[PDB]
């Protein structure tokens, strides 16, 4: 039979059968209970709208993501999300399909063990396998080397790989991602008068960020230009009218990636954690990693980031090496495409964690040889 | 007789209003679809200009 | 698009169906009843009692 | 058995069995004791004529409404009105019929508790339920969202509802209604010479208001036109002759709704309390409330109000939103039609306040789960 | 009273008739617009595939 390549993510759940080009169903991972009282009788009001249904009734819900930073903080809601994904968005019972979840690097063990225990006890799948979210993104590019920066919505991690041999001592995981950029944008919008507070209006700020923000090639020059002319002010129409005008908030929101001091984080930007991740590698594979830097994940879709990052790394790196940044147009679904490719391989067909194996060793089987 | 005339006029009115409301719903659907189409146009243009830049370089 | 339109239309149909059932059950079943007379023009019967 | 859908209202009591299209008996709610001496013996003169009987003998009575502004100020008279409604206008003993009263929003608790105590002790009904007068008017329109402006004769209240979830923090109750318009019309008629003082002549002024007054689309232009031409002066024949001619009093009486400063009230008109009630709602359901504004209640029957209100709200609201005002021809009985629909539902059949429940918790049961 | 009510009811009925006709007009106009939109979308899609091929080469 065919395998189910699910990809929990944090912000958008992407799923679909193995062997295709794009995920079959992509929908936000939010579960929102209603918060008001409700007076109409017999309206058929449910107790929790999940997935894309709660992005249409969000006016009277309190949306809450079940995955904070890679890790899962609310297991009941995550179980509800998985149940919805299997039964309503794909309509395939899990009793007859292997599953291939994905997990960020350096995550707590208990999260992974609980994930496998749920998949084997509640949904009762035949066999499931957990894979690191960066190796898949490297599969999708058709490479076999390279250092991949997978800046998702929950957590940004940077896994270097050479000739198929991952370097476990050079993984640099940073917890700045799309959600913190949304919060920072929502916080700097208040400097013009627009106040978004409700958890429903966070979605509106996210839409503003997606449609308007861009990464500046040079920050100081853009700050000077936006403060003199008015060629940058782009307007946007809220879900009820009252258009708003975003000035130099456009390139200040995604600039937080390269200067995490804006949101008070100490660490260095995504332009310098990649160079540090390279320098921890051996001295003889640094040229190949320099030449095959891969971008993935949703947050790396800002217009103009593949040039800013290349300029920064070229500034840091030695002058002789060639710096090349691979930015495929299908960046958002790169991890899932790689997952489909991996699940479609014949050599991989014996790596699944078969159910009888789980029955013999318990949920701690995932840390064992079947990784 | 007059009462019956009024009743029949009412029947006509109710049915025709049902017709008009359905048409309006159709119009709203067409509006959203037009919006989506223009959105498609813009994103296509942007990506195409990007690839033009990369091609030339 | 078609699925969402179908769902919204079905919801409107359900609410209007409930309204229409409400219309059906009691509309004129106990409705306008004349319960009047013909003014009894040909009544030529009078009375000579005045105590009442 | 069938349920009794009574609707106390203030000015017209509307009642009838559940499941029909129109109330069975509609009659003014006035109780008038005779005031003169009375010399004929054995005429069979009663001590209080209630309902529609006191609108024919009003020449020698002192009519007094038992409901001032939604609240009930004279409980004995209200009990008399209910007794008349049950026994003479419907001729069904209440011992064998559930009742569904209606109550304005934000009313004193003691009023509701006394109402249920009367219905359970004096009339001894099997089960009664109290419902907010605006949710029913929303039922009758066949909608499930929308903000309903129910401008009755006692009190005008504006309850917004979305997807069946009422928003309790956005109810704007204003005490200007048809009665104050009658008093203001009676006060401005004195500018031509016609003086109505007696409580019986208030009914004549009410008839004048119903038959002649209309809401102007633009107030200043109408004031200028009525002061130059004479195309507006419509005449009306009193109950004894001596026709009167109403000039620009025609559109000045109902204009008080949009400018409550005329009768000295501070608050804003019904055109601006609706917009304020909308703006208190969440930012994502404002479009739906804009598109589904519902009118109900008697006082919204003025010829030309559904256009003036739409013009005003379109002036206030953002230019992009579409403003639509639902004004069904059966406006007056909208609340009662909705009450019949609600009482006819199967899902609602277990929400009644059964008598044994009242015996166990006292009259304070109404504020509890059985709302 | 009945005859005046009949006149007004016919008034409202005719108003709703005219409004529904206008709405149908707008519906068909948006319909042809939507078809044009779909065709523009497909053309952009083909261009996109083409340019991607070129860039890969
Ligand atoms: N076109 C875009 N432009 C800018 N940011 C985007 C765009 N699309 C998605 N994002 C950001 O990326 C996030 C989605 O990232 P995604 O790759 O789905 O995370 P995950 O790894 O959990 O799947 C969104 O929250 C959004 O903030
Ligand atoms: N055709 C009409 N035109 C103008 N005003 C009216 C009309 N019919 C009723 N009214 C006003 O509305 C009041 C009746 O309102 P109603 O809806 O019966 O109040 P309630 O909510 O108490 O039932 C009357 O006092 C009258 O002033
Ligand atoms: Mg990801
Ligand atoms: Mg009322």
């Amino acid at each position: 039979t065919t395998a189910l390549v699910c990809d929990n993510g944090s912000g958008l759940v992407k799923a679909g059968f193995a062997g295709d080009d794009a995920p079959r169903a992509v929908f936000p991972s939010i579960v929102g209970r209603p918060r008001h009282q409700g007076v109409m009788v017999g309206m058929g009001q449910k107790d929790s709208y999940v997935g894309d249904e709660a992005q249409s009734k969000r006016g009277i819900l309190t949306l809450k993501y079940p995955i904070e930073h890679g890790i899962i903080t609310n297991w009941d809601d995550m179980e509800k999300i998985w149940h919805h994904t299997f039964y309503n968005e794909l309509r395939v019972a899990p009793e007859e399909h292997p599953t291939l979840l994905t997990e960020a690097p350096l995550n707590p063990k208990a999260n992974r063990e609980k994930m496998t225990q749920i998949m084997f006890e509640t949904f009762n799948v035949p066999a499931m396998y957990v894979a690191i979210q960066a190796v898949l993104s490297l599969y999708a590019s058709g490479r076999t080397t390279g250092i991949v920066l997978d800046s998702g919505d929950g957590v940004t991690h940077n896994v270097p790989i050479y000739e198929g041999y991952a370097l476990p001592h050079a993984i640099m995981r940073l917890d700045l991602a799309g959600r913190d950029l949304t919060d920072y944008l929502m916080k700097i919008l208040t400097e013009r008068g627009y106040s978004f507070v409700t958890t429903a209006e966070r979605e509106i700020v996210r839409d503003i960020k997606e449609k308007l923000c861009y990464v500046a090639l040079d920050f100081e020059n853009e700050m000077a230009t936006a403060a003199s002319s008015s060629s940058l002010e782009k307007s946007y129409e809220l879900p009820d009218g009252q258009v708003i005008t975003i000035g130099n908030e456009r390139f200040r929101c995604p600039e937080t990636l390269f200067q995490p001091s804006f949101i008070g984080m100490e660490s260095a930007g995504i332009h310098e954690t990649t160079y540090n991740s390279i320098m921890k590698c051996d001295i003889d594979i640094r040229k190949d990693l320099y030449a095959n830097n891969v971008l993935s994940g949703g947050t790396t879709m800002y217009p103009g980031i593949a040039d800013r990052m290349q300029k920064e790394i070229t500034a840091l790196a030695p002058s002789t090496m060639k710096i090349k940044i691979i930015a495929p147009p299908e960046r958002k679904y790169s991890v899932w495409i790689g997952g489909s490719i991996l699940a479609s391989l014949s050599t991989f067909q014996q790596m699944w964690i078969s159910k009888q194996e789980y029955d013999e060793a318990g949920p701690s089987i995932v840390h064992r040889k079947c990784f | 007789e007059a009462e019956k005339a009024a009743d029949e006029s009412e029947r006509g009115m109710k049915v025709i209003e049902s017709r008009a409301q359905k048409d309006e719903e159709k119009m709203e659907i067409q509006e959203i679809q037009l919006k989506e189409a223009k959105h498609i146009a813009e994103d296509a243009d942007r990506k195409y200009e990007e690839v033009a830049r990369k091609l030339v370089i | 698009l078609g699925t969402r339109a179908k769902e919204s239309l079905d919801l409107r149909a359900h609410l209007k169906q409930v309204k229409k059932e409400d219309i059906e059950k009691e509309n004129r079943e106990v409705g306008d009843w004349r319960k009047n007379i013909d003014a009894l023009s040909g009544m030529e019967g009078r009375k000579k009692k005045f105590e009442g």
